[PDB]
This record gives structure tokens, C-alpha cells and sequence, in this order.
């Protein structure tokens, strides 16, 4: 089991540990702007794909 | 004896004897002696799908394989005029509903 | 990385500490002593291959053949009484004392050898069987045990001939002697030969002492001989008290296998070598840095056979690359190897802490986002270890002409980089530092064109089409055809326009870093093995300029480090535009260009190291490695001269013969590509120190000790002599059988055989390569790199294509090869002597002869024998037919001429007609030779045979052996072939009707040693004597020693040389200090 | 090479001479027999594939393949390689050439 | 694959291999009652028009 | 009298070259290596390989040029003789188009 250095959390397999720190640059205002930015931006119906269609039995 | 057959007469001669076999009577779509085709009353474009299907099924089974090499069906080729004789027409050109 | 995690593990011994893991636990225990599959079987034969066994060495006698008896002669009788033979006296008779004496071939019966090799040819005598030695190859088809095919007879003898030979190769050792007090010589040294048993050998070895009491045939041969040349004549001592070097004795030994050992003797003479060049090879592959001494007195004649020929060391040079192209895995340990060899040697030591203790001096204004200085932290990240990557960087150069060590992905700006952006900038800074030390040679071309994507919409450049644009990755740009024409030919690149892409492109083409070159290793005592470079060269990427002083200090006037220089000033130019990055603060422009300033004179080992020391290292390394290196020429900048491929053949394509006529067509393409990061790379080029006090010649004088102290390098000469051997008498012994490309005699056409395809040569081989790993003690691959493709059309050629189609080849020589020599005499003496292997000639004739005579069916009187060209004899062959008779007519049969005849008279089969209708003739045959007249003469060539004796005195008929015969021949297979022969008599006898039916065509009774062999006489029977032709060196007074008839006789008897040699190892005789 | 003995006799008769006009009449309605139908084609095929593979010399395996192509177990360790790639492509671990 | 891989056994004779192969083959020939029904097929096609 | 072939057959012959290229199929398949070896070498028609596999793509192709396969030797001499061997004894004698 390998453990990370910041916030110290310890996991157990590598992979993981590569996950987890990839998971963790500019200054704390500007990450806030950027994530509040993705956040925004992250669900809205402009990036999703691959949809079904609706049984539309209406729209002549 | 001394001598040990080198490719094998027994296995030569089983695989010949199957080869030997003569070909498959086809009656379908032709009259009996009262006068009624002898066929399954479908049509001939189908009847003939059905049969390389049925086929291909034949050539899968004889090998031990389960999924056949060798296909006689949706074989990449475009073949929707080919029709196989069925009993569905009769010897005038009318159907063979009754 | 981190390793801890929650253990199970408790209780250090001492300080009565219990705690969380064992992995702490073991770290807390260490302070208080501190404190106070085919691909990897072909890795482990190149990381070490089996060393072979040389020097087999042989006491007692050295002879191949046996005189065995086979019917004992009467020693009671009626017509001489039992005082007359030397049975009554147990007198030991040199001769076996019997009716009929034969000779043959057991593989030496007599040694006392140390190592025995598993190789053999045991023959019993002719009367019982001898076919399993001929069906022993390739009959997997044949039902009888008794049965073997006639069409695979000379494949059969040509592995029994090479069994033989491989046997055969043993060094006469000599014993010890004592001087007779008997008076039966006169006075002359005998040999005394180990074991338990020595009662028989003083009468065996030396026929020519014995008493001569009666006339007897062996007492008339041995009073007849002459008698001074008995034991020892010469010896060479050359101290008082020690061993003598090497004698000369006369005893009994056949000239056949006496030439043999010393054919073989002379291979390993001119493989010797001596203590004294030993010391000169090892001191100037070692460059005065590590001192062997030799002794300087008479020596006692030690034997070291190491020293191997220039066309072995290159032809195994070219099978390991054969072998080891295309794979990668076969090639990452090599290199990990070196690594850490390198490892244990190097002078530097590389700490992270100079590019941080000197990055921490920045003086910046902390009311920006913007950090330079710690983006060159979080970029570089010095913190971390295992620079092996920078060390297999190092290692790859002397191995380019298989692997190209290439700049890995993930070290690249992520899909085109932006100048205005920073990281993208520090990505070009960390490329540019580390592309000069791969071996890539589009390395120039990706570093341009890197910059060429980190600058897009700022500056364009004509590109040649529209799929490798400037927006295309630079990883893409790995083929000299994918150059840009913009690149090379400058002016397309407008200064106006682009003016920074113009001078880095200029930078290119003047400050990279040129090839040089270093010299490594001797020629003289081990060979030169590279091929493309002349001998004793190494080839680098980077200049060498060797130091002078030996306490090395900074100076900064070497080629990494004005390479760093132009690349810190042209970043410096990219940061100074305010037209490529407007958004910038004036004083954090100049501030931090004052950054790169500084990054330019850190100071710095490592460039030093690279012009100076490391050269050195692998100079002296490189001859210390069981891979040697393998090269291309280093070009640098230049589309004309680069290499593409490289190319290896095994077989040739076509009726075509000549190798360089056949290369250029038929080849392998080998190599391999490598990543590594440059981020680690650059890091250890940007720090690297040396101990604080060093003096190197004390460095290099500790680390190259044990390495030299080590003598695994001279196994692998022996290795590749026995590699080149293989491969010489594989394509000798395929020659023989296939028509092949290489000139060869060929004795053995008289001996039928198969029409043969390349799956029968490819079998033939694999038993070649089995019998020969067999023998000398080997298990790992031999002949495997050329057993894939046709072994019938071989050869051995490399090249590779330079980018304009000029290749250059090289096609070693092959060299001489003892091996094949003894092969090919082993065959002309059994063309001669074909009878004591079991082989008849000729061919039999079947018929009925009922006569009271006594003469040898191996060999009838000429009024038997017919031909072809006898008048009155019908030849039959492919037209053949039988028609039946009708109302008392005779059958009749085909003609080959088209004609009928009757079952009488005299005919000629092939043994194929015979075997195609095996039953059908034995019907219709076999009632007419028992009683008729009928006679029929099977051409086969040659046939193995047994011998049935029968009493002369009562009545004897071979139908029952004769007809089993003919019933038991078989269209795959046919048993030996059975003679019926009397048994010599001494006294007069009576005459009995003998019924023989199989004869012989010529003369096959050369096994034949001696009749009754104690009688004075031989009467009414077989008359044969001792031969004297065999023993001519004491029959004849005028012949000298050292005269062997061998491609007609062996002689049984002769001079032999007895050799006391002494095989040390190297580091028993010479050693470092 | 075959040969038939007989003694000379006239009353023997073995009816078995016919001409070429017959023999391509029969073949044509043989032919005819077919009409598109496949298990009529099949046996025929498949058991004169059996009969050429009991009387052939050529036996075939694709350790051939296997041996000259050295690489083994390489497409997890990295994505591509070219060796590993035409392997598991030609999949030489399949034994049916029907 | 079958045209990429294929050897013969290591001892082919052909004039062996193939009598033993023909002989078996020839044993079981049945063209004579194929002649004798292709005369019934003509006769039968003649007759019918 | 003739039995029309797709390929070229020649006299039987056991000892001749397994690399030959006098022979169609062995011809046929080195020129089909040689134009791939031609397609991949310039890497012109491929960008996005981030690596120089031309090395390990001559090398596998060269394999597979100089390959022991004895099937198109076959082809060439043995199994058309074979065919006419196994053709008159068929049951149903064969219908060939040229
Ligand atoms: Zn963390
Ligand atoms: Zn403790």
C-alpha cells in the first residue's frame, strides 16, 4: 500500500496512487475562477453526446 | 503382411466413400401423378435465402466447428434476384394457392 | 516512490520499541548500527552463452578398430596333438586365437578419458546384427525392427561418419614408461596405461614382443617383423625432475584416428598463445590504468588455446545480430547492465541540490501570478532519483546500429505549444538540452521543428506538403525522407518574416555538436569484432579532447557548454520581442531573462565529464562485454549520409550464387527503437559534481580492478570457434546430399539415396546440430538463428543502405576448419575401406549353385557374374508386365525393349521394380529359382550384410535364409542380406553339397583378418594370412617411421605422439597488483 | 500401372461403351438438377475437400509462423508492435483450412 | 495462413505416396454404373420429346 | 481432354528451391511485401506515429517474404496432378468455364 505527500491519504495499489495524485500552478484565486468556470460550463447540453430519440408521436 | 499403408488405406477409403455419394434429388416444384406440385407453398426468392442458410447451417454441423468458415449466406455480395425452385408456382404460371 | 503501508510486525531486539510496520521496523533496527519463453532463453544466452569443452584429453591407447573372433579353431584334434598350439601354455597371444578372425569398428574400446562425450559407434560382429545403425536417422515409417530403407542409406553413414569424427577429437596423454628387465626386447621403454585391469595391454599394445616358439601364422608374422621399434624412441624433456613435454612410441593405434588427433592437435596449436602477450593485451585495453604481471622463466609448455581469427570473431558478430533483431527485450538488459557497470566505475555524483541552491537566488516581486523560477522546479523536479535513464543514454551509443535511443512522448509540449506561454518555453529548453545526446539522427530536424510548433501564427514557413504542415508534431518527423526542404535550404525561410526561425536554423547548422572518435581494445591476442568501422574504433556522437591534469577543476571552453550558451541567448532573444508576448511587465522581462542568464553559467560537471572522462570508461569497458559493439557511422546533419536499415542474410534467393550478386534482395532489417525522458536527461547534464579532493589515475586504478581481475571474456573466443565450425560442416555435410552452391568434393555417390527436399535437409540439419551439441557439452542454441530458413543454400552477409542507395557490404571469408577436414577424410578413407562399417559395394546375384567347392561367396569366381553387356541377358525396367499361360504355354514377362521372354535365363532388376511389386514377383519368382534356371542380378549399390557359418563336412541349404529375404523386402524397407560361408579348416576334411543361392558381385571380404590363426597351414577353406600391407612400419626395414598409407589402408599400427601439456587458468599464472 | 488378364473368349459382354453425346446430355441435366438450390452444391464440395485432404502430402501448421515471428506477449505491455499485431491477426493457434 | 505455413513429410517419395493413395481411390470407382445410367438419361430424354 | 487451371502447373519435381522465384505464387507474394516495404518506408503516408516503426515493419516484412512455406510449390506441381487424378472418378464430372 502507497500513501500520497500531500494530504497524506494512503491508498494501495500504484495505479491508484498515480490516480490520486493526478486527482490533486496559479494562485488560489485563479484555480477558483477555472473550476467555477468548468463547473459551470461541465452539464450544460453543449459538450454531451450520443442522445436517443424521443417516440415523438406529436410535430406532424 | 509387413508392409503399414503410408497414407492410410482405411482413411482413404472412408473419405472416399463419402465422396462417392451422388447427388441430391430435387423434385421440388414438379408435378406428382395426380398432378399436384410437390413443394412447400412459398415463394422463390425466399424459399432460395432460406435454403443457403439452411446450407450454410449443413456446412457448419458437418465440420466439428461450430461457426462455419465457409458461408452460403450474407456473403458480402448483393444477390436479391436469385430464386430456387419452390412449389408455390405450378407448369401453366398461375400460383399454386389451391 | 513511497513503500510503507499498515504491516503486520512488531518487537526490534534491542531498545524494546514495538511499532506499526516491518518496513519501519527494519529501517528503525538499520539506525541503530548506522548511528553508532524464447526471448528470455535468447537474453540469457547473450548475457552469458555456454562456455564449451577444448581440451578432452586421452590415456591409454588410441585406436578406432577391434580384431574380434568369431568361430574358435580346434585346439583338441586328432592329426596334432595338444603340445603344438599356445592355448596349452596360457601363452597371452597379441591375436585372437581362433578359426576366423574379423575386424571391427568399435569407437575406440580402450580409453580412460576424463570427460566422456555421448557420442558413439558400437558395431557388433558380422555374424549377428548391425541395422539399427542405419535405420537410426529418419526411418519413423519402418514396421520391422529387422528393416531399413534403402533410398536413405548415405544420410545414415554421413551421420555415422560425423558421429565418428565428433568421437574422435581427444589429446594423447602421456602416462608413464618402464624400462623392461625381460629379455624378449632389448631393453626398451614400455608404456604403462592406467585402469584395473593392465594384464592384457603389455600383450595387446605391442605385437611384436612375444616368443616365437612354433609355425604358427602368428609366430611367422612376429618373428618375421623387426624388432627395434618397440615403446618409446624420443622424448623432449626440458627439466630435471618434472614431466617430459611430449614423446613418441610405437604401438598399436590406426593411421585414420592417429591423424585425426593430430589434425587437430595442429588446430589448437595455432589457437595457443602465452602469458607474456597475455599481460601486453590486458595493459593496453586497460590504458595503463590497471598492471598485470608475467612471469620471466622457462616455462613447462602451457597450453591456452584463446587466441580466434578476425572471420570467427565477425561471423558470430553477425548470428548474435541475427539473433537479436526485432525484439527489444533481448536488448533492455544489455543496457541495464552497462548501466549499473558504468555505475560502479563513474567519478560523478549527480545532487539535485546545485539547480535549486542556484535557482533559489532569483529576485522576483511577488505581486504576480507568474512564477518562472518555480516553474522551472515543478518542471525539472530535481528531487527525484534513478538517472539509469541518463546512464542508458550513455550506454546506447556504442550500440546505434540496433537501437536508437529516441526521445519518449511525454516529454513533448502536448499537441503544439504557445511562445506567449511559459511551460511551453521551459519544454523547449529541456529538449534542447537533451536531443544532442540521443542517437536519433533526426534529432536536429525535431529540435527545429519543435519550434516550429511552439511558435504558430507568429512566424510561417514554406512546408512541402499539406500533411506534415507546421502544426504537425515533431515526434512525426523520424524519417530523413520527412525533412522539410525549408530546413536544409535556409533562404525559404525569409529573415523579414521570420527572423528567429532563420537564426535557431542557423544555430543548427554550425554549433551542434560534432562526432569523434576514441580507440579501444587489441587485435592481437583477442580479434577486432565490429564491421562497418575499421578494427580497434569507437565511434561518438559528441568531440573528445583528453584532459591533461589529473585533479579536474572548472573551465568552461567545451562544446555542452556552448551549445547551452546559444540555446540560454536565443531564449533570451524570444523573451526580448514585445511584438511575440505584449502582455508582459517590463520588469519581469528583463528580470527573468536575468534568469536564463544565470541558468547559462550555473556551473556544472557534467559537459566536462562527457568531453573527458566518460570516453575513457567506455574505452575500457568495451572490451570487457559479451556483446562487442556494433556501429554505424554517426553523421551529423546530413540527408546524403544517414543510415535507414540494417541487414542480414541467411540464405540465398535463387540460381544465383554470389553472396554480394544475392544481398542486396535477400535480407532481414534489424533494429529496434528506445525511449527515454529528457527531463532526467537534462537534469543530469544541468548537475553533476565530482568528490571534493579527487585524483583520477588513484579513481580509475581501484574501480577497473575487479573488472580485469574477472576472465570471463576469453570463454566466449572458444564459443565462437565452435559457432563458425557448426556452421562451416552443417553446410558441408548438407552439400553432400543437396545440390548446393559451395564447391565440395563428394566420395559416397555409389551409395543410393533419397531425391531430397528441403524439409529432408532441414531434419538432416537439426540431427547435424543435436549430434554436435551433444558433443563438447553445450544445451543452449546452436545453428537455431539458421535452421529457420533453407539450410541447403546458406551464407552468412550483412549490410546496410545509406539514404542516397549507396550500400555498403561486407562478406566475411570463411575460414579453415579442421571439423570438415576429418569429415572429408573420414569419407575418402571409407570409400576405400567401405567393408568395416557393414557397407558392401556392388550389388547380389540370385541362383541356385550346388556344388561341393568352398569358395567365399564374398568373393565368387568371375564365371558367375554377368553385366549389362553380356551377351544373352535381358534388362528390364519401366515397361513391365506379366502375361499368364494359357493350355501349358510359359508365362512370359515385359521386356524393357518391348520383347516377351520366358522364366529362364539371366536377368538385371533395380531394387525399386522389386520392391513396387514385392508380392506379385514372389509368386510368380520364387518356384523357379528354387528349381529352375533362373537367375536374377538386384542392382542396389550397397547393402548392409550378416554372416551364417556352416560346417564344410555336412549338408547346408539357404532357402530358409534366402526366401525370408525376399519375402521380408518391403516397398519402404528391406532387411540385411544374408550370406552362407564356410568355415576354414586346418586338417584335411571331407566334402559335403552346399546349396548357396546369394552371391556377391566384387570383392567384399576385406573384414577378413586371419584363417585358423595358430595352424601352420590352412587347408580347404578361405585362406587368409596376417596382412601385411596393415603393418608396414615393422614388415618393411626401409620404410621410416612417420609413413601412413591412409586413403587406402589404415596400418592398425604405428607412431604416436604422447603430449604431458598443463592447462592453468589465466588468473593462475597471470595476476594484477 | 494396371493390367486386366482374360482368356480368349467371344460370348463375354460387358456393356460399357458410350459416346459423348450422351455423356454431355447427362451432365447438362445435372446441371439443371442445381437451380440455385445450395445443399445440392455442398456435399458434392465438401467431400471432395475431405478427399484431396486424406490423399495430400502437404501437412500444414502454423508454428511456422509462430517460430519465425519471435515476439511474444507484448499487447499489454505497450499499445502497437507490428510482430504481436500480425500474430494475434493470423491467430496461428486455429487448425481448421476447410 | 494455409498458404503461408505447409511442409511435406520428411521421407516423401512421390512414386510410393501416390500409388499408395490411388490404389484405395480406384479400388472404389463406380464410373461404369455412371456410363450405364448416362445411356438411360439420353434414352429416357429422347423418348420423352 | 484439358481441365482449365487458375494458376501455372509445372512437371513434378521434389528437389527444387522453397525460396524460387520463378514460381508465380512466390513471386507474387515477394512483389506484395515489396510495395508494403515501399509504402511504409519514406513514412510519407503516415504521420501520427510518434515513433519510427519502419525498422520493425521492413524487419517483420522481410520475415514474411523469406519464409519456408512449401504450399505454392504444391500449388505449382503436385496438386494440379492431383486434380487430374481425383477428376474422372467424380460423380458429378465437372462443369468448367474458361
Ligand atoms: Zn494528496
Ligand atoms: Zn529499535
Amino acid at each position: 500500500g502507497y500513501q500520497c505527500h500531500v494530504c497524506s491519504a494512503v491508498l494501495f495499489s500504484p495505479l491508484d496512487l498515480d490516480a490520486h495524485v493526478a486527482s490533486h500552478l496559479t494562485s488560489s484565486e485563479i484555480q477558483r475562477h477555472i473550476t467555477e468556470f468548468i463547473s459551470s460550463w461541465q452539464n450544460h447540453p453543449i459538450v454531451q453526446v450520443s442522445a436517443d430519440v424521443e417516440n415523438r408521436k406529436t410535430a406532424q | 503382411e509387413h508392409y503399414k499403408a503410408r497414407p492410410g488405406i482405411a482413411s482413404v477409403q472412408k473419405a472416399t466413400e463419402s465422396a462417392e455419394l451422388p447427388m441430391k434429388n430435387n423434385d421440388e416444384g414438379t408435378p406428382d401423378k395426380r398432378g399436384n406440385t410437390k413443394g412447400a407453398l412459398v415463394n422463390e426468392h425466399v424459399e432460395a435465402r432460406d435454403e443457403a442458410d439452411d446450407a450454410t447451417k449443413k456446412q457448419a454441423k458437418d465440420t466439428e466447428k461450430a461457426k462455419a468458415q465457409v458461408t452460403y449466406s450474407d456473403t458480402g455480395i448483393n444477390n436479391a434476384n436469385e430464386l430456387s425452385r419452390s412449389g408455390n408456382v405450378d407448369n401453366e404460371g398461375g400460383s399454386n394457392q389451391k | 516512490p513511497p513503500t510503507a503501508s499498515s504491516g503486520h510486525g512488531y518487537q526490534c531486539h534491542v531498545c524494546s520499541a514495538v511499532l506499526f510496520s516491518p518496513l519501519d521496523l527494519d529501517a528503525h533496527v538499520a539506525s541503530h548500527g548506522l548511528h553508532g519463453d524464447v526471448e528470455n532463453r535468447k537474453t540469457a544466452q547473450l548475457l552469458h552463452a555456454d562456455t564449451p569443452r577444448l581440451v578432452t584429453w586421452d590415456a591409454g591407447l588410441c585406436t578406432s578398430f577391434k580384431i574380434v573372433p568369431i568361430v574358435p579353431a580346434q585346439v583338441p584334434q586328432d592329426v596334432l596333438a595338444y603340445t603344438f598350439f599356445t592355448s596349452s601354455y596360457a601363452i597371452q597371444s597379441p591375436f585372437p586365437e581362433a578359426a576366423v578372425s574379423r575386424i571391427v569398428v568399435h569407437t575406440r574400446w580402450a580409453s580412460n578419458v576424463d570427460f566422456d562425450r555421448d557420442s558413439s559407434v558400437i558395431m557388433a560382429p558380422p555374424t549377428e546384427n548391425n541395422i539399427h545403425l542405419f535405420k537410426q536417422l529418419l526411418n519413423t515409417e519402418t514396421l520391422s525392427v529387422r528393416g531399413a530403407n534403402p533410398l536413405m542409406f548415405r544420410a545414415n553413414v554421413l551421420h555415422m561418419l560425423l558421429e565418428f569424427v565428433l568421437d574422435n577429437l581427444y589429446l594423447n596423454r602421456h602416462t608413464g614408461f618402464s624400462q623392461d628387465h625381460t629379455p624378449f626386447t632389448e631393453g626398451a621403454n614400455l608404456r604403462s596405461l592406467p585402469g584395473p585391469d593392465a594384464e592384457k595391454w603389455y600383450s595387446i599394445m605391442y605385437p611384436t614382443r612375444m616368443g616365437t616358439p612354433n609355425v604358427s601364422k602368428i609366430c611367422n608374422f612376429v618373428a618375421s617383423c623387426v624388432r627395434n621399434r618397440v615403446g618409446r624412441f624420443d622424448r623432449a624433456q626440458m627439466m630435471n625432475g618434472a614431466m617430459s613435454e611430449w614423446v613418441d612410441v610405437f604401438e598399436t593405434s590406426d593411421a585414420l584416428t592417429v591423424s585425426i588427433r593430430g589434425r587437430w592437435m595442429a588446430r589448437l596449436a595455432r589457437m595457443n598463445i602465452n602469458p607474456t602477450e597475455i599481460e601486453w593485451a590486458l595493459t593496453e585495453c586497460a590504458q595503463g590504468y590497471v598492471t598485470v604481471t608475467s612471469p620471466y622463466a622457462p616455462s613447462v609448455n602451457r597450453l591456452m588455446p584463446y587466441r580466434i581469427s578476425n572471420a570467427e570473431r565477425q561471423i558470430s558478430q553477425i548470428i548474435r545480430v541475427m539473433n537479436i533483431g526485432n525484439n527489444a527485450t533481448v536488448i533492455q538488459p544489455v543496457l541495464q547492465d552497462i548501466s549499473v557497470l558504468l555505475q560502479r566505475i563513474s567519478p560523478l555524483q549527480i545532487d539535485p541540490t546545485i539547480i535549486s541552491n542556484t535557482m533559489s537566488t532569483v529576485s522576483e516581486s511577488t505581486t504576480q501570478t507568474l512564477s518562472p523560477a518555480s516553474s522551472i522546479l515543478g518542471k525539472l523536479r530535481p528531487s527525484n532519483s534513478d538517472f539509469s535513464s541518463f546512464r542508458v543514454a550513455l550506454a546506447g551509443w556504442l550500440y546505434n546500429g540496433v537501437v536508437t535511443t529516441v526521445i519518449d512522448d511525454s516529454s513533448y509540449p502536448k499537441d503544439g505549444g504557445s511562445v506567449t506561454s511559459l511551460e511551453n518555453l521551459w519544454d523547449f529548453f529541456i529538449l534542447a538540452l537533451a536531443l544532442p545526446l540521443t542517437t536519433d539522427p533526426c534529432a536536429p530536424v525535431k529540435a527545429f521543428m519543435t519550434l516550429a510548433n511552439m511558435m504558430v501564427g507568429f512566424e510561417t514557413i514554406p512546408m512541402d506538403n499539406q500533411i506534415y504542415t507546421q502544426s504537425r508534431r515533431a515526434s512525426a518527423f523520424s524519417t530523413p525522407h520527412t525533412w522539410p526542404r525549408c530546413f536544409m535550404n535556409i533562404q525559404l525561410i525569409s529573415p523579414i518574416d521570420a527572423p528567429i526561425l532563420r537564426q535557431w536554423a542557423e544555430i543548427i547548422h554550425r554549433y551542434w555538436p560534432n562526432p569523434s572518435q576514441i580507440r579501444y581494445g587489441t587485435p592481437n591476442v583477442f580479434g577486432s569484432a565490429n564491421l562497418f568501422t575499421p578494427p580497434e574504433v569507437l565511434l561518438l556522437p559528441i568531440d573528445h579532447q583528453p584532459a591533461n591534469v589529473t585533479t579536474p577543476t572548472l573551465d568552461f571552453t567545451n562544446e555542452l557548454t556552448n551549445w547551452r550558451a546559444r540555446v540560454c541567448e536565443l531564449m533570451k532573444n524570444l523573451v526580448d520581442n514585445q511584438r511575440y508576448q505584449p502582455g508582459w511587465t517590463q520588469s519581469l522581462v528583463s528580470s527573468m531573462r536575468g534568469t536564463l542568464g544565470k541558468l547559462k553559467l550555473i556551473k556544472s560537471m557534467t559537459p566536462m565529464y562527457l568531453q573527458q572522462l566518460a570516453p575513457v570508461e567506455l574505452a575500457v569497458i568495451a572490451p570487457m562485454l559479451p556483446f562487442p559493439p556494433f556501429q554505424v557511422p554517426y553523421v551529423r546533419l546530413d540527408r546524403d549520409r544517414v543510415p535507414t536499415m540494417v541487414g542480414v542474410t541467411r540464405q540465398s534467393r535463387d540460381t544465383i550464387t554470389q553472396p554480394a550478386l544475392s544481398l542486396s534482395t535477400t535480407n532481414t532489417t534489424v533494429g529496434v527503437p528506445l525511449a527515454l525522458d529528457a527531463r532526467a536527461i537534462t537534469v543530469a547534464l544541468l548537475s553533476g559534481k565530482y568528490p571534493p579532493d579527487l585524483v583520477t589515475n588513484v579513481w580509475y586504478a581501484d574501480a577497473i580492478y575487479p573488472m580485469y581481475a574477472d576472465t570471463e571474456v576469453f570463454s566466449n573466443l572458444q564459443r565462437d570457434v565452435i559457432t563458425c565450425e557448426a556452421v562451416q560442416t552443417l553446410v558441408t555435410l548438407v552439400a553432400q546430399i543437396s545440390e548446393t552452391q559451395y564447391p565440395v568434393d563428394r566420395y559416397l555417390d555409389w551409395i543410393p539415396s533419397l531425391r531430397a527436399s528441403a524439409a529432408t535437409a532441414a531434419t538432416f540439419a537439426e540431427w547435424v546440430n543435436t549430434s554436435m551439441k551433444t558433443a563438447f557439452d553445450l544445451s543452449d542454441m546452436l545453428l537455431e538463428p539458421l535452421l529457420s530458413g533453407d539450410p541447403r543454400m546458406t551464407q552468412l552477409a550483412i549490410q546496410y543502405q545509406q539514404y542516397n542507395g549507396r550500400t555498403f557490404n561486407v562478406i566475411p571469408e570463411m575460414p579453415g576448419s579442421v571439423i570438415a577436414d576429418c569429415v572429408q577424410l573420414t569419407a575418402e578413407v571409407f570409400n576405400h575401406e567401405y567393408n568395416l562399417f557393414g557397407i558392401a559395394r556392388g550389388d547380389i546375384i540370385i541362383g541356385r549353385v550346388q556344388s561341393t567347392h568352398l569358395w567365399s561367396p564374398l568373393a565368387p569366381p568371375p564365371d558367375l557374374v554377368f553385366d549389362r553387356d553380356t551377351p544373352g541377358v535381358h534388362i528390364f525396367g519401366r515397361d513391365c508386365r506379366i502375361s499368364f499361360g494359357m493350355n501349358g504355354a510359359a508365362p512370359m514377362i515385359r521386356d524393357e525393349t518391348g520383347m516377351m521372354v520366358p522364366f529362364e535365363g539371366n536377368w538385371i532388376f533395380p531394387l525399386a521394380l522389386w520392391q513396387m511389386n514385392t508380392r506379385y514377383f514372389n509368386q510368380q519368382f520364387d518356384a523357379w529359382i528354387k528349381t529352375g534356371e533362373l537367375r536374377i542380378r538386384i542392382e542396389m549399390g550397397a547393402y548392409p550384410y550378416m554372416l551364417h557359418y556352416y560346417d564344410p563336412r555336412q549338408y547346408a541349404n539357404a532357402w530358409n535364409l534366402t526366401s525370408a529375404w525376399l519375402e521380408e523386402i518391403t516397398p519402404t524397407s528391406i532387411p540385411s542380406v544374408p550370406f552362407m560361408v564356410p568355415i576354414s579348416s586346418d586338417h584335411d576334411i571331407s566334402s559335403a553339397p552346399a546349396v548357396q543361392y546369394i552371391i556377391s558381385t566384387e570383392y567384399n571380404d576385406r573384414s577378413l583378418f586371419c584363417t585358423n590363426s595358430s595352424s601352420p597351414q590352412t587347408i580347404a577353406g578361405p585362406d587368409k594370412h596376417i596382412p601385411v600391407e596393415r603393418y608396414n612400419i615393422l614388415t618393411n626395414p626401409d620404410a621410416p617411421p612417420t609413413q601412413i598409407q591412409l586413403p587406402e589402408v589404415v596400418d592398425l599400427y604405428n607412431v604416436v605422439t604422447r603430449y604431458a601439456y598443463e592447462t592453468p587458468p589465466i588468473t593462475a599464472v597471470v595476476m594484477g597488483v
